[PDB]
RNA sequence: AAAUUGAAGAGUUUGAUCAUGGCUCAGAUUGAACGCUGGCGGCAGGCCUAACACAUGCAAGUCGAACGGUAACAGGAAGAAGCUUGCUUCUUUGCUGACGAGUGGCGGACGGGUGAGUAAUGUCUGGGAAACUGCCUGAUGGAGGGGGAUAACUACUGGAAACGGUAGCUAAUACCGCAUAACGUCGCAAGACCAAAGAGGGGGACCUUCGGGCCUCUUGCCAUCGGAUGUGCCCAGAUGGGAUUAGCUAGUAGGUGGGGUAACGGCUCACCUAGGCGACGAUCCCUAGCUGGUCUGAGAGGAUGACCAGCCACACUGGAACUGAGACACGGUCCAGACUCCUACGGGAGGCAGCAGUGGGGAAUAUUGCACAAUGGGCGCAAGCCUGAUGCAGCCAUGCCGCGUGUAUGAAGAAGGCCUUCGGGUUGUAAAGUACUUUCAGCGGGGAGGAAGGGAGUAAAGUUAAUACCUUUGCUCAUUGACGUUACCCGCAGAAGAAGCACCGGCUAACUCCGUGCCAGCAGCCGCGGUAAUACGGAGGGUGCAAGCGUUAAUCGGAAUUACUGGGCGUAAAGCGCACGCAGGCGGUUUGUUAAGUCAGAUGUGAAAUCCCCGGGCUCAACCUGGGAACUGCAUCUGAUACUGG
C-alpha cells in the first residue's frame, strides 16, 4: 500500500559518549520528550521539535555503549544510522573513549553533532569544552548555543544564532519553551560568537560568503541552510550544551538534529559487488521501487516474542511474506510478522517502508552481519570490519555435565557479537575464548550463569612446548633382541643425533638414509624412521613434540632370521632415549613477535611493561601519531597484557600479536614446566 | 468465568441453588414427619403427617425438583409401612 | 520425466533397431549397430538370467518412452486385469496416444508423437488432450488441429508411414490427417522380437 | 455374467563334499529424518518427543415476537424557535426503527482437541430388563382466578483494581399459593392428591372503563399416553506379557428388612449364614486407549492403531457437588495444591491436550491468514447474528499422480577429453549448423462451476366473518462467491526459464587409465589396500532411477529360522537317571437314547469409509463416486444323527 512516510523528514540518531558520560539518562530524557509531544535498543519517535514548528519528524534513537569492549557494539550503530549525537561531560570535557568513537565514525564519513552535558556540576565551562573539543578532535565547534550560568546558578542557555536566552519553566521539563532576551552580562560574549557563527556558515555555502563580505546581514534562515549543507558534506562538528538532570538543554540537541544532522535520503548511498564473481558497483539509491536491500544487526531473543533481528532498509520495501535471500549465506528466506518499536511499546506492522527500522520475528537465518537482498540476489552490501580480540582467558565447566550446555550457550553467543569467538586448545582440549575486552569477557561469563545457568571459572591459557636437543650427539647405539621360544626378533641400530637450525629446516626433522652400503637390508628404513617419528612427538624430558633434530642412520645389524621391521622400530627409539638424555635437551616456549602502537607521550611506560615480560624489543617506529613498538614477548608470560597496557596509555593503544619462533625457555622458567 | 454468558449462567445457578434447596429441604422434613410418626406407633397421627405431604411430593415432581417416580415410591413405602402397622 | 540424452545409445545397447529414429537413412549407415556404448563395446561379455529379464525390460521400457515407475503401474494394472499378464502390459502400452499416433503416422516417432500430443495439437473425440499416457478407448477418433494442420512437420510423417508397414487396427485418412482406433491389437500384430514373459518374472521377483 | 487366477532365491564355516545352523542380501512399506540436487501442477498429509511452560488475538452466543426500560444512533413532533432569503426546531419525551447494560428463555453436556490414565468398571460381538429422554413427532383434554418479590433504575457509600455493601422503587413466558383432576401417581378397592404463560399479525359491526375489550390466524405454555433419538444399567464370549507373582477376599459372598437411584443391584445401613475368586492363572508386577482398519504375507499369520469414522477416558494436579432433559462440565462454580502474573502491598487474577503462535525438548513436523459464499451447528417466527466447525488460502518434493526440461535433420565422425598393440577406437547424431515446435513457466485479454436459497411486488388457493393478516404454489424484477488476477480458453515472443543422484570385485545391471602402496581409505555379506588395485581417491566410459536420487531408522517378507497350515531330539541343539501316580489329554466293541461338539437350512445382525468387481466424473492419472461382492464372525429357530461326548 502507500508508504504513508514523510521522506525526508524522519531521522536517524545515534547516542555516543565516554563512560558515565550521561548518555542513557538524556536518551530516557528524549523519549519522554517526544512521547508528550505526539500528545543499542532501536527507539524510533516523532519528534516535531521544542517549538513543534517542524512537522513531528521520526527520530530514532539507538543509544551505543561507551565501554572500550564494546567496540564493535558502537560501531554497528554507528553505520547503521547515517546521524550521530556525540555527548561529552561538561566537567570532564574530551575524554579518551570519546576521542577513540569520533575516529571510527569519521572512517564512514557519517555526519556528527555534539551535546554537552552535566552543565550542573560545578566545575564545568562549556566554552573550555568547545576549545577541549576543537584540539582533541581537531575540528572547529560553532558553539550553537551559550550556556548562560554555571553550577547551582545555572539556569539555562541561549541560543547564538537566534539570539533568545530561552528559560524553561521550572514545573516542568519542556512545557515552555518562551524565548528572552540575552542576560546583559552574556551579551558581549554571545556577539563575538554571533559574526564567528555568520562567517563559518558563510564559507561552507561560499555563495554567503559573498552577501558577508558585503555586510548584508544574512537572514538566519540562509545560514540555517548553509548549516546543514556542511553537516551533510561532514565538516562543522555542531556542538549544544544543557544539563539532562536539569532537564535543559536535551530538547534543544534534538532540534538541531531534525534541522541540520542529514536524513537518510541525504546520506550517500550504500555501495556493493551486484554479483558475487565480479565488483560490479551499482550504488543502489536510496529509493522505494529500486529492490528492497537491508543489514541485519543485534539478533537479540524475547521469551514470548521469540527471536528479535534489527534491519536497516536502505532502498526498496519488503512486504509480509516476501522470500529474502541472504547474500552471505546465499539463501532466502520469508519475513513473517515484522514489528517495529515505539519504546514505550510494540506496534505490529504487515509492511516495513523504506528509511525505518523494525524486527522480524522468527527470521531463523537472520542474523548479525546478514545481508538481506531480494530474492534475485541483487547488489550484495559492504560488510563491517571487525576487529579482533585482544584479551583471552581460558574457561572451564564447573561439571562435565555442564561441558553440553556450554558449548551450546557460547556458540549462540558468538551469533550476536561476531567479536566473541569460542575455540577448544587442540592439546589439553581447553576452551580457551577470545573477547574484545576484559570487561566484555566479564559481562559474557555473567550472563552464562544466569541467561544459560552455566558456571564455569576462568583460568589462564596453558602453553604448549616443543623441548629439543643442545648439542650434537654421535654414535649412539640401539640393539633390540626378542631371542625366545617360537619366534625371535632381532634389530640392532646406530645413528647420531645433531639439533637443526629452525630456519633450516620447515619440518624441523629429518632423515639422512647416510647408511653406506647395504648395511641395513632398505626394507627396515622406513621402520626406523617410524619409531623416532613417534618418539620425536613424545618428549621424554617433559612429554612435548621435539622440533629441531636431525638424525642420519649409519650402521645397523640383523639377524639372518629374525630380521623384522618392527625390531628396528622398537629398536630406533631405544637409540633416540639415550642420545635424547646426553644432549640435555632445553624446552621452547613460542616467542612471538608482537607490535604495539602507543601515544607518544607514554612510550615509557610501554618499554617498561615490554621489558618486564622478558621480552627483548627489536625496533621502533615513530609515526605521526604516537610511536610503533615491537617486541618477542613470550607467549607464555603475555597474558592479561591487553588490560594492563590500557593503564599505561589511558586506553588509547592496541597490539597486533602474531607467532614469531619457538626460543630456549629460561631455567626458571624451564624447571617450572619441567615440574 | 471468561465468557459473558458463563457469568449470567453462574449467577443464575446460585440463585436456583439457593431456591431448590430451600424448597427439597421443606419437603424433605414432611417425610421426616410421617416416618417419626410410624415409629411412635399411631396410625392416627401417620395418617395425619402423611395427607400433609402427599400434595407436596406431587407438587415437587411436577414442578421440577425431583422426578415422579421419586415422589411415587417415597409415597408408595410409606403407605406400605402404615398398613404393616395397621 | 524424460529421456533427453542420445537416442541410439538405447538402441545400442539392446543391440536391436528400436525406431527411435525417423528412419528417413539407415540406421546402419547412421551408427554402427553391432558395437554396444562406451569404450568396451567391443567386448560382449556372458550376460546372465537376471541381465538377459532386465534387458527385456529396459528395452519395452526405451522403445514406448516410458520410465519405471509409469511402467511399474503398468504391470500391476496387468496383473490385476483378467487374461494373461504378458499382453496385458504390451496392450495397455498400445493404447498410450503417443504410439497410436505415431502408429497412425501422424508424428515420425514417439518424440514427434510426445510433442504433437503434449502440445494440445491432438483432439480424441474432439477433446484437446496434452497428456501423453492416456489410454485410448476403441471406437475414438483422434484429428489433427486446424491451426497445427498448416506445419511441415506432421505432413512429413505421413510418408514415412507409408515407407513402413501400416497398421490394420487404424485407420488413416491423410486427406484431413485423421485417424480411428477400431480396437487394441491381439498381440498377433506385434513384433514377436519382444519376449513379453521375461517383463513378468522380472517384476514378480 | 465380475468380485483374491496364488508361493523364486543368493552369499558366507571346508583342501573339496553333504548336512545342520546362524549371520547378511535381493522386495514392499513409512506421520519419516539427514546428505546432494531441485521446473510445474493435481490430490492428500504434516510435534511420533515435553499430558512441558505459556505473551497476544480469536475459538458460544442468540432472542425486542418474554419483561421493565432508554445509556447510543437515526426517525418523529410541543416551543422562546440555539434562530433568518425558516439551512436548521440542539430544552422535552419510547412516540418509531432499533438497541448498551439488566431480568428471563434456549444454547453453553454439541462442535473442536489430546491419549495421561485404563488389561477390563474400557472396547469389539451377540443378547437382555429394572429405566430415563430437552428439542422434533402423533393423539386426547386443559389453559380459571390471584399474590408477593427482585434486578435494572434512584440516592448514599467502600475499594488501586477485582468488584461490592445500605436503603427505596419497577416489571415479566421470572417465582408462589387457591380453583381445575384423568387413560396420571399412591392404594386392592374405597378414596386421597398433582399443572399451566402468555406473546405477535390483522380487522367488520358493537360496547368504550376512548387503555381497549371483542373476532379470527399463527405461535408458545400444562397434563397424559405413544413414536423416534439419545443415554443409564445387566449378561456371555473375545480382546497383552510375567509363576524368578500361589494364594486372594471381611461389604468380602449370599439372605431378610429399612433407606437410596430415572432404574436393577452391598448401591447403603442393621441383622443373619460362612461364604466368594483361584492352576480354564485369582492376587500382585510391567506395558498399553479399543475397533473398522493400515503395512506385509500365496495363505495362515506377524507388526501396527498416524490421517478418516465409531466408542471410551481426560481438560494445570487432587477432590466435590451445583444448575440442568442431559455434566460431577476444555474456554462454568467451590475447596485444596503446584506454578505464574497484577498491586497503590490493603488484596486480586489465571489455566492453548480449541485455532494460529512463542519458549523448551528433539533427528524431525507449517500461518500470530481469508470468509461464513457452500455444508453443518446454536439462537431467533423470520430477517439475520454467532460459528479458529467447516470451506479456502499460505508454508514444506512429506507421499502418490501427471507433465515438461524440446523436435527432426545433421559426418568420415569437427574441436576438446579418454583409451591406444601410435595404426586407431570412444565420447558420438551426441554437439555445432539446417529446418521445425511452443506443452508448462512468463506477458495481455476473455471467461464456466461451486448458487441452493433469501428479499420486494403480484396472481391463485386455503382461511376466516374477511376484501384483511398468515401460510402453500407459481409468475415479474433487483441482488447474494472467501477461494479468485479461479479452473478453462485465446493472443504474444523466443529454444528461449528448467537434470540431478547413486552405483560399476561377486551377491547385482554396468570397466579402463592415473594417483597411492596394508598408508590413505572402502565395506550390507564375503572382504579389498604391503608397486598391472576393474574393490581406495580422481578422470574418461557405462549402468540404474529420475525432480528426484541415496543413507539411516522402523515393520513384514525371504526365515519351513517358534514350523496351526509348516520343523526337530542315536552322533549336528535337543529323551527327565528310573519309576509310581493326582489333575489333565486320549481311549476297545455292540444296542438304545440324548443332541453338547459336528453338519444342513432359514432369520436377524456383521455401521459408513477402506480392500476387491462392474461402471461413472475431474483432458489422463492419482483422486472422487453408483451398485455389487465381501466382512462365512456372532446369536436365535428348525432339522440330520455317520463320528466325538453324555
Ligand atoms: C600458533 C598457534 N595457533 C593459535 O594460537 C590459533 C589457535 C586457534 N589461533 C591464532 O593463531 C589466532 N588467534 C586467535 O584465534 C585468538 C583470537 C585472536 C585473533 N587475533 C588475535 C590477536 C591478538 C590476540 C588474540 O587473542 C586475544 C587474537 N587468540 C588466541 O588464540 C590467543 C592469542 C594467540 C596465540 N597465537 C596467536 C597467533 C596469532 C594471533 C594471536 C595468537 N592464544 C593464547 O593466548 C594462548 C596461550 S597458550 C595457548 N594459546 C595454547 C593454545 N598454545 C599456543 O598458543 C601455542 N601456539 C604457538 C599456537 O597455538
Ligand atoms: N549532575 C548531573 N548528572 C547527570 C547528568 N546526566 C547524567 N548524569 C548522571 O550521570 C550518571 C550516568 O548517566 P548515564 O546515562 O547512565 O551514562 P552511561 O553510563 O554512559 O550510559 C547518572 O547517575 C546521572 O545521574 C546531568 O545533566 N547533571
Ligand atoms: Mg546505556
Ligand atoms: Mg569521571
Ligand atoms: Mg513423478
Ligand atoms: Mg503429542
Ligand atoms: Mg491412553
Ligand atoms: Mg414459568
Ligand atoms: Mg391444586
Ligand atoms: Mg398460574
Ligand atoms: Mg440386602
Ligand atoms: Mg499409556
Ligand atoms: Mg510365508
Ligand atoms: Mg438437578
Ligand atoms: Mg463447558
Ligand atoms: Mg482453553
Ligand atoms: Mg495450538
Ligand atoms: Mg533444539
Ligand atoms: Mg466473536
Ligand atoms: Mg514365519
Ligand atoms: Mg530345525
Ligand atoms: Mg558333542
Ligand atoms: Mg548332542
Ligand atoms: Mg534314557
Ligand atoms: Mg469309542
Ligand atoms: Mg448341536
Ligand atoms: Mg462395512
Amino acid at each position: 500500500s502507500a508508504r504513508t512516510t514523510p521522506i525526508a523528514r524522519y531521522r536517524n540518531i545515534g547516542i555516543s559518549a565516554h563512560i558515565d558520560a550521561g548518555k542513557t539518562t538524556t536518551t530516557e530524557r528524549i523519549l519522554f520528550y517526544t512521547g508528550v509531544n505526539h500528545k543499542s535498543a532501536a527507539t524510533t519517535a516523532f519528534w516535531s521539535g521544542m517549538a513543534k514548528q517542524y512537522e513531528p519528524h521520526r527520530i530514532n534513537i539507538i543509544d551505543t555503549p561507551g565501554h572500550v569492549d564494546f567496540t564493535i557494539e558502537v560501531e554497528r550503530s554507528m553505520r547503521v544510522l547515517d546521524g550521530a549525537v556525540m555527548v561529552y561531560c561538561a566537567v570532564g570535557g574530551v575524554q579518551p573513549q570519546s576521542e577513540t568513537v569520533w575516529r571510527q565514525a569519521n572512517k564512514y564519513k557519517v555526519p556528527r553533532i555534539a551535546f554537552v552535558n552535566k552543565m550542573d556540576r560545578m566545575g564545568a565551562n562549556f566554552l573550555k569544552v568547545v576549545n577541549q573539543i576543537k584540539t582533541r578532535l581537531g575540528a572547529n565547534p560553532v558553539p550553537l548555543q551559550l550556556a548562560i550560568g554555571a553550577e547551582e546558578h545555572f539556569t539555562g542557555v541561549v541560543d547564538l544564532v537566534k539570539m533568545k536566552a530561552i528559560n524553561w519553566n521550572d514545573a516542568d521539563q519542556g512545557v515552555t519553551f518562551e524565548y528572552e532576551d540575552i542576560p546583559a552580562d552574556m551579551v558581549e560574549l554571545a556577539n563575538e560568537w554571533h559574526q564567528n557563527l555568520i562567517e563559518s556558515a558563510a564559507e561552507a555555502s561560499e555563495e554567503l560568503m559573498e552577501k558577508t563580505l558585503g555586510g548584508e546581514e544574512l537572514t538566519e534562515a540562509e545560514i540555517k541552510g548553509a548549516l546543514r549543507q556542511r553537516v551533510l558534506d561532514n565538516e562543522i562538528i555542531l556542538v549544544t550544551c544543557g544539563s539532562a538532570f536539569k532537564n535543559k538543554g536535551v530538547q534543544a540537541m534534538l532540534d538541531a538534529v531534525i534541522d541540520y544532522l542529514p536524513s537518510p535520503v541525504d546520506v550517500p548511498a550504500i555501495n556493493g559487488i551486484l554479483d558475487d564473481g565480479k565488483d560490479t558497483p551499482a550504488e543502489r539509491h536510496a529509493s522505494d521501487d529500486e529492490p528492497f536491500s537491508a543489514l541485519a544487526f543485534k539478533i537479540a531473543t524475547d521469551p514470548f516474542v521469540g527471536n528479535l533481528t534489527f534491519f536497516r532498509v536502505y532502498s526498496g520495501v519488503v512486504n509480509s511474506g516476501d522470500t529474502v535471500l541472504n547474500s552471505v549465506k546465499a539463501a532466502r528466506e520469508r519475513f513473517g510478522r515484522i514489528v517495529q518499536m515505539h519504546a514505550n511499546k510494540r506496534e505490529e506492522i504487515k509492511e516495513v517502508r523504506a528509511g525505518d527500522i523494525a524486527a522480524a520475528i522468527g527470521l531463523k537465518d537472520v542474523t548479525t552481519g546478514d545481508t538481506l537482498c531480494d530474492p534475485d540476489a541483487p547488489i550484495i552490501l559492504e560488510r563491517m570490519e571487525f576487529p579482533e580480540p585482544v584479551i583471552s582467558i581460558a574457561v572451564e565447566p564447573k561439571t562435565k555435565a555442564d561441558q553440553e550446555k556450554m558449548g551450546l550457550a557460547l556458540g549462540r553467543l558468538a551469533k550476536e557479537d561476531p567479536s566473541f569467538r569460542v575455540w577448544t586448545d587442540e592439546e589439553s582440549n581447553q576452551t580457551i575464548i577470545a573477547g574484545m575486552g576484559e570487561l566484555h569477557l566479564d559481562i559474557i561469563v555473567d550472563r552464562m550463569k544466569r541467561e544459560f545457568n552455566v558456571e564455569a571459572n576462568v583460568g589462564k591459557p596453558q602453553v604448549a612446548y616443543r623441548e629439543t636437543i643442545r648439542q650434537k650427539v654421535t654414535d649412539v647405539e640401539g640393539k633390540h633382541a626378542k631371542q625366545s621360544g617360537g619366534r625371535g626378533q632381532y634389530g640392532h641400530v646406530v645413528i647420531d643425533m645433531y639439533p637443526l637450525e629452525p630456519g633450516s629446516n620447515p619440518k624441523g626433522y629429518e632423515f639422512i638414509n647416510d647408511i653406506k652400503g647395504g648395511v641395513i637390508p632398505g626394507e627396515y628404513i622406513p621402520a626406523v624412521d617410524k619409531g623416532i617419528q613417534e618418539q620425536l612427538k613424545a618428549g621424554p624430558l617433559a612429554g612435548y613434540p621435539v622440533v629441531d633434530m636431525g638424525i642420519r642412520l649409519h650402521f645397523g645389524s640383523y639377524h639372518d632370521v629374525d630380521s623384522s621391521e618392527l625390531a628396528f622400530k622398537l629398536a630406533a627409539s631405544i637409540a633416540f632415549k639415550e642420545g635424547f638424555k646426553k644432549a640435555k635437551p632445553v624446552l621452547l616456549e613460542p616467542i612471538m613477535k608482537v607490535e604495539v602502537e602507543t601515544p607518544e607521550e607514554n612510550t615509557g611506560d610501554v618499554i617498561g611493561d615490554l621489558s618486564r615480560r622478558r621480552g627483548m624489543l627489536k625496533g621502533q617506529e615513530s609515526e605521526v601519531t604516537g610511536v610503533k613498538i615491537h617486541a618477542e614477548v613470550p607467549l607464555s608470560e603475555m597474558f592479561g597484557y591487553a588490560t594492563q597496557l590500557r593503564s599505561l596509555t589511558k586506553g588509547r593503544a592496541s597490539y597486533t600479536m602474531e607467532f614469531l619462533k619457538y626460543d630456549e625457555a629460561p631455567s626458571n622458567v624451564a624447571q617450572a614446566v619441567i615440574e | 468465568a471468561n465468557i459473558k454468558s458463563a457469568k449470567k449462567r453462574a449467577i443464575q445457578s446460585e440463585k436456583a441453588r439457593k431456591h431448590n434447596a430451600s424448597r427439597r429441604s421443606m419437603m424433605r422434613t414432611f417425610i421426616k414427619k410421617v416416618y417419626a410418626a410410624i415409629e411412635a406407633g399411631d396410625k392416627a397421627a401417620a395418617q395425619k403427617a402423611f395427607n400433609e405431604m402427599q400434595p407436596i411430593v406431587d407438587r415437587q415432581a411436577a414442578k421440577g425438583l425431583i422426578h415422579k417416580n421419586k415422589a411415587a415410591r417415597h409415597k408408595a413405602n410409606l403407605t406400605a409401612q402404615i398398613n404393616k402397622l395397621a | 520425466a524424460r529421456y533427453l540424452g542420445p537416442k541410439l545409445k538405447l538402441s545400442r545397447r539392446e543391440g536391436t533397431d528400436l525406431f527411435l529414429k525417423s528412419g528417413v537413412r539407415a540406421i546402419d549407415t547412421k551408427c554402427k549397430i553391432e558395437q554396444a556404448p562406451g569404450q568396451h563395446g567391443a567386448r560382449k561379455p556372458r550376460l546372465s538370467d537376471y541381465g538377459v529379464q532386465l534387458r527385456e525390460k529396459q528395452k519395452v521400457r526405451r522403445i514406448y518412452g516410458v520410465l519405471e515407475r509409469q511402467f511399474r503401474n503398468y504391470y500391476k494394472e496387468a496383473a490385476r486385469l483378467k487374461g494373461n499378464t504378458g499382453e496385458n502390459l504390451l496392450a495397455l502400452l498400445e493404447g498410450r496416444l503417443d504410439n497410436v499416433v505415431y502408429r497412425m503416422g501422424f508424428g515420425a516417432t514417439r518424440a514427434e508423437a510426445r510433442q504433437l500430443v503434449s502440445h494440445k495439437a491432438i483432439m480424441v473425440n474432439g477433446r484437446v488432450v496434452n497428456i501423453a499416457s492416456y489410454q485410448v478407448s476403441p471406437n475414438d477418433v483422434v484429428s489433427i488441429r486446424e491451426k497445427a494442420k498448416k506445419q511441415s512437420r506432421v505432413k512429413a510423417a505421413l510418408e514415412l508411414a507409408e515407407q513402413r508397414e501400416k497398421p490394420t487396427w487404424l485407420e488413416v485418412d491423410a486427406g484431413k490427417m485423421e485417424g480411428t482406433f477400431k480396437r487394441k491389437p491381439e498381440r498377433s500384430d506385434l513384433s514377436a522380437d519382444i519376449n513379453e514373459h521375461l517383463i513378468v518374472e522380472l517384476y514378480s521377483k
